[PDB]
């Protein structure tokens, strides 16, 4: 529900350094998919901070609507219960929390325990595996209702049966009408994508739709 | 796992009214969409009304609908069905059970089940 | 119209039981949650016990497990039954109900009072 | 012009039955709505729709997105019961203590020895529906909204309760806020500013107390 | 549910200077909100100053305003009263006392009460 | 413009004396107001309004949403400092250990074995007043708003932590942001862009601290 | 016009008692926070005890219950008594103020700072 | 890791009686055992009475012996001093300390201290 | 406090790999800042690689950037160092350093030092 | 012939117990009375065998439960701490809890004897508990220091007629009161004062002085 | 339930001596029976050493008896394999194992295992 710009964007870390990200310009409109590929290190997650306001651009413009949910890269997890690690803060909808568990293939681990999303987590309660973290992770940023996903390569830790049906289930069917940013370096992601947005050491190496990167 | 235990079946005068009553044992009875089945002599498992672990979703069966009501009192692990303006055609072993996953009508989907009450209905 | 009559109440020795009934009569299209109040000389009326339509009940801390709320919704009646009676328990016991009156066009309700059961219970 | 709904027509599964047809209204800043209706009527689906849990299929819907919702039915979270009020808001004791007033819960909060320092479990079994109730309510009037979205709270609690609620909570305590009130009580609709009158997805009567007065 | 205790009273020359305590001993200290209550010999019990339990609302009898003030420790489970240019007029048993509801400077709505304390200010 | 106020007057009781008279003042994007006055003044009052807890009788007040509030009064949930300091705000490992470096905290918290994993009861018992209020500052520059309402939080710091925090977070880590800071300190005032002086209600001094200095 | 002046310093025995003294003279209109601190050789300079106005205390946790802060607003004057001395409590003890001089328009704060006074703890 | 105060000193002819009490805030109140202290113009501080965490031993000063008694309540965090028949030799600074090691009368096992009430026995 | 263990050393051909562990034994692992440290016998310590708590931020020395890897397992409490094409320069003792303070790659902001592991690169 | 003391004396650094001389059958209630100081519960210490005594001879079987004249509560739930590490047995556990005045209380509560204990309980409650715990423990000597100390009259009047002497009517008791309404029940009596033995025997030959 | 990995392998002359480490990653180290085992080229995995859960119990293989130490550090989570006055024979890829059993020194009764060393002598 947000317009995401970017215009002649460059931003440095350090005073005097190299810049993270060089001339970097985009333009997303509301409810899209913008797919952000490149190599490690490529200033991908440092674009996603930008947009946060983590990161202040030394050059060029950014504009959007605030109301941001953002997926970290790292999985963390907070004492309690899954339930609380999910909704977080939000006011709870059995609807959407249950519609959510489902897009994000945590149903089935959930229902596995006897005490269902009624499980602590932490140390002092269960220790979960890099998925069940990662599902976690992930349901907890699209729990949160805001009109602008910045998802940071999520399925990272996940195998690939998995992220397959959360994609598809979740990014692209439950998300359908919300603006968002998809760190991906994935061609079964990037053709789903409305536009793509590849970086090479801060560079824009790549900027347009499927169609235009399939043309190369 | 929840254990489920029906109760309040019987034999009833047409137009009657009758008050089914599941109680569960277990944790977690919130998390479990409940549903009551009813089996016909000689037919299948049917589905008759299902409530989601909150209570905010009720379903019914096209044949019971605005005549049975399904309700939920998670602080006493129960779940009702009342029944009113009861046809021979309900006449059935009725059945409570219990889902692990988030709305399904089918009975496919329900994991745990009661024993059954016979409810019987005489023009 | 529609009226609520109260029955049941009465003097009773302590440990005692005793059931309230107060039944709805009149042009009643619906009845939504009926419920049980009670008011101690000089002191405000509160809930003893609520039921829904569907039948779910709630109570106050005083009575939990000792009163038990039911209904017949053929008969349009709430019953109060009240077990081990303390000296705690006298009041006068008022019945309420959220009627829908046939008249009505819509499924809107309107908060029904009853006159009001004296119980007292005895020490001895 | 804080709500407005025009010509707004939605489904909840895709070529089914509608659950709202062609639905209008327009609630003004600091006005009361009441929702009245049948069960089954689509009121809750209305909230859900203003919520953005329910995409209209047909026509538009215009609000400002600071929303607080209080569902029908009850949660309460792990935690004390300040943990349960506050929630992920910050906290001010004059809005808190003033909260808990209007919510009938200080009585029962100053029963226990620990106060709002109690810890409840998930669904709050120690507790009543009522106390539940009142907790569940006081945590949505807790969040600081533009738009209150009161889906039939006072279903678990006595009459007395909630005539006090209604009158300190909802006409007193939001007196400002615009806000929507799922009730099909008359007590209620006298107090209201607009009536929308559901039954079958269908908008049955739409306007003031005096307009529905005279039917 | 929570238990007072009042230090610091005693004989002081007009014009002069004292300071009370108040040690409370219980659960949820923060939920009361606290107050300094004064008796004279032949009157009723007449409000001095109270405390929000955050220590956000502090409120003062007009008589004392200016020369009284009232601080909390939710720490120590300590009230305070620094009562600076005494008069005559406040000999009294100052008391202690707390409130389970929030914001009131009447006695009537404090539940639990200390021992008390004589604070004597000779006009000589 | 970010916030602005104009002839706003309000009262905490109806029929009493007004708790701000007459207040005038526009803080634009960006800028650092200082609020001081004596005990009593009205400055929590005026940062109560700005939430809106506190609403005017006459006058306006216009800004942007995106609020963060930081009480006289530090406030502790039972958690760990982590649970604390995120109070339902997603986490980002940067902005975390950057806010806890800013609020003087790292030292305190590596002191623990469990670090930021610490369990703390409710109030902070367990800490000093100056852990307390550095964690309650910690958690509300955490939180990312347009608007920061600093309502005296180094009063039970030490006055070399308070020059530290000052420098480092109020001035550094939030640079750009428009702020609000209650605060009676000429150390402080000198660093505002604009200074309102507040006595008994009433605006006794607004302006620029060159225009304080030539008083 | 305005100062600070320590006193109540000096070479103690370990275990030993000790009082000291800072009162504020000079054109005061008030004062709000008070303070002391302490300087060890070759360490920095860190809190030890601080008093606001109302008389509310917060002490490090080197020193907490061991030594007390207090305060005589009518003397302008802080104290702190220092008990159960050890040796790692040998320092320059200072003492700051947050004063409103008498000329100031408003009541608006300057941070003032006493000369410091010798601890030495033997063992 | 305990804060100390205490209170009930003053003025009282000979042949008198005195109530001292001592608050004690902090963690694990039970660990300590109490003592009260005495300080004489010109004098160092001399015990006076004692009473272990439990409040199962109690002792005191040969000078107070039948005249004096110590009191605890650990539910409210007090300890108590119940000053009877006193004689002028009384008059000191009555100070109330806690320490974290079992059985010693000797004012340098006692690491927490409060700030001490004047006591005046007169005639 | 967390004791740090390396393994993973020895004898290698220039142009060869070698992958060093780091097993961390304490609380909060994922507080501390890790580093992979080398010294050059009759040479100063010199940083190769730090990994943030997180994973977030992993920074190596310009001499070994392209060539090493720093990577963190937080559930195993493990931190390892991925050593491709060596060349006789690497020659060192390898330390693993854990740092209680925020992005710092000096070595003298690291409190926890390993017993380190030598490696060897010939030809 | 359950508990013997013979010319016993001991310091615990003037001797606390002076020349000290009783033999309590099986069975049997030895009420131990005294001013403050008197040495009583030194007696029961002796017995114990925390103090040795320096001249004399102590004698009796094993089996001992104790009861302080301090109350002390474990951190677990009240049946925790009254069961303690003892084996569990309903109708002893709800019999010594009825006997010690404990069931009105402990229903009090919804969560019943699970509720956890550091909720802190009167005086009274403690003393109840501690008690509880000394008599649920199977023992051939009880030995009750003070237990009645901060009770109130009518509970400590049902406590000593339901627990001491009814509950546990056939086993040796030692009882440390000062209650005359406790004396009167005594099989034998010891009266101590400043270490020494003042008086024993009888409660008819008490009240023949 | 519990991740292991070995460290300490490597070559050495005859007569000479190594020091073997295993730590594991996982709750409720205490419970574990651990165990050092062999694996020379061409043979079958052979137990040579092991710990009770508390380090109460230690037997070692015949053939290492007298030279080869097995202990535990359950705090850090650590078993360790002393092997001094090393043999040719010795040569085989060390494994360190946990068995959720109660004393039991065959290979078959450990179910999680680490990647292994290779020794050489
Ligand atoms: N918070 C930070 N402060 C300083 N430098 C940083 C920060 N975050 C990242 N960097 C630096 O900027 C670059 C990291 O870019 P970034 O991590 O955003 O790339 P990436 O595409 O997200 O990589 P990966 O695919 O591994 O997530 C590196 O040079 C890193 O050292
Ligand atoms: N989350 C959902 N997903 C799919 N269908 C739904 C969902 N919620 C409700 N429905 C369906 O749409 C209809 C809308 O009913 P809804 O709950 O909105 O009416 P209501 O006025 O809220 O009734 P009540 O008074 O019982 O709350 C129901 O009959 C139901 O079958
Ligand atoms: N929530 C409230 N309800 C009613 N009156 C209040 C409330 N908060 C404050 N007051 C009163 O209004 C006045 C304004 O005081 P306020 O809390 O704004 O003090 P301040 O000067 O801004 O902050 P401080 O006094 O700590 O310096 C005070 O006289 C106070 O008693
Ligand atoms: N553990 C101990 N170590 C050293 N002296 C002790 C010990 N216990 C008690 N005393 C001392 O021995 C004396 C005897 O006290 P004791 O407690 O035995 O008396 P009692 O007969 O039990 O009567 P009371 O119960 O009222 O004390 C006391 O004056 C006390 O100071
Ligand atoms: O199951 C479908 C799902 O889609 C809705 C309709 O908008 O809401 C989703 O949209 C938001 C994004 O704005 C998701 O983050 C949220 O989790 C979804 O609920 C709703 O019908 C359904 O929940
Ligand atoms: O370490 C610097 C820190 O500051 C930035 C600046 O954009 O972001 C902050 O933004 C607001 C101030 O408006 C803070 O409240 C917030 O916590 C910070 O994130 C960013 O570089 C860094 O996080
Ligand atoms: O109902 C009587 C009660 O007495 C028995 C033994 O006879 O149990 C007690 O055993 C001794 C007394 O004989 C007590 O010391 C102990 O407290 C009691 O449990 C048994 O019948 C009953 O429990
Ligand atoms: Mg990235
Ligand atoms: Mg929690
Ligand atoms: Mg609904
Ligand atoms: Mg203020
Ligand atoms: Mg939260
Ligand atoms: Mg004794
Ligand atoms: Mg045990």
């Amino acid at each position: 529900t947000t317009e995401v710009v970017m215009e002649n964007v460059t931003a440095f870390w350090e005073e005097g350094g190299t810049p993270v990200l060089k001339d970097i310009n985009f333009k997303i409109e509301r409810g899209q998919l913008l797919a952000v590929a490149g190599s490690t290190g490529a200033g991908k997650t440092s674009l996603l901070m930008m947009i946060m306001g983590e990161l202040e651009p030394s050059e060029g413009k950014i504009k959007h609507s605030g109301r941001i949910s953002f997926c970290s890269q790292f999985s963390w997890i907070m004492p309690g219960t899954i339930k609380e690690n999910i909704i977080f803060g939000v006011s709870y909808d059995e609807y959407r929390y249950r519609s959510v568990i489902k897009a994000c293939q945590l149903e089935e681990d959930i229902s596995k325990f006897a005490e269902k999303d009624n499980i602590v987590l932490g140390e002092g309660g269960i220790t979960l595996s890099g998925g069940q973290r990662a599902r976690i992770s992930l349901a907890r940023a699209v729990y949160k209702d805001a009109d602008l996903y910045l998802l940071d390569s999520p399925f990272g830790y996940l195998d690939v049966l998995t992220e397959k049906e959360i994609f598809e289930s979740c990014v692209c069917k439950l998300m359908a009408n919300k603006t968002r940013i998809l760190v991906t370096s994935k061609m079964e992601h990037l053709k789903k994508a409305d536009k793509i947005l590849i970086l090479h050491e801060g560079s824009s190496y790549f900027y347009g739709t499927f169609s235009e990167l399939q043309n190369l | 796992q929840v254990q489920l235990q029906e109760s309040g079946g019987g034999l009833v005068q047409a137009g009657g009214s009758l008050r089914l009553s599941c109680t569960a044992s277990g944790r977690a009875f919130s998390w479990y969409v409940m549903g009551w089945f009813r089996q016909a002599p000689g037919k299948e498992r049917e589905f008759v009304a299902t409530v989601s672990g909150n209570g905010s979703r009720r379903d019914y069966a096209d044949s019971v609908k605005g005549r049975f009501t399904i309700s939920r009192d998670n602080a006493k692990n129960t779940v009702y069905l009342q029944m009113n303006s009861l046809k021979p055609e309900d006449t059935a072993v009725y059945y409570c059970a219990a889902s692990s996953t988030y709305y399904y009508t089918d009975p496919e989907k329900y994991d745990y089940w009661g024993q059954g009450t016979q409810v019987t209905v005489s023009s | 119209q529609v009226q609520l009559q109260e029955s049941g109440g009465g003097l009773v020795q302590a440990g005692s039981s005793l059931r309230l009934a107060c039944a709805a009569t009149g042009s009643i299209r619906s009845i939504n949650n009926m419920g049980w109040y009670r008011q101690a000389p000089g002191k405000q009326r509160g809930m003893v016990a609520i039921i829904t339509r569907v039948g779910n009940t709630d109570y106050a801390d005083s009575v939990k497990g000792r009163f038990t709320i039911s209904r017949d919704n053929a008969k349009n009646t709430v019953y109060l039954q009240m077990n081990s009676l303390k000296p705690e328990d006298t009041a006068t016991y008022y019945c309420h109900a959220e009627i829908t009156e046939q008249s009505r066009p819509f499924y809107l309700t309107d908060d029904y009072w009853g006159q009001g059961t004296q119980v007292t219970v005895s020490s001895a």
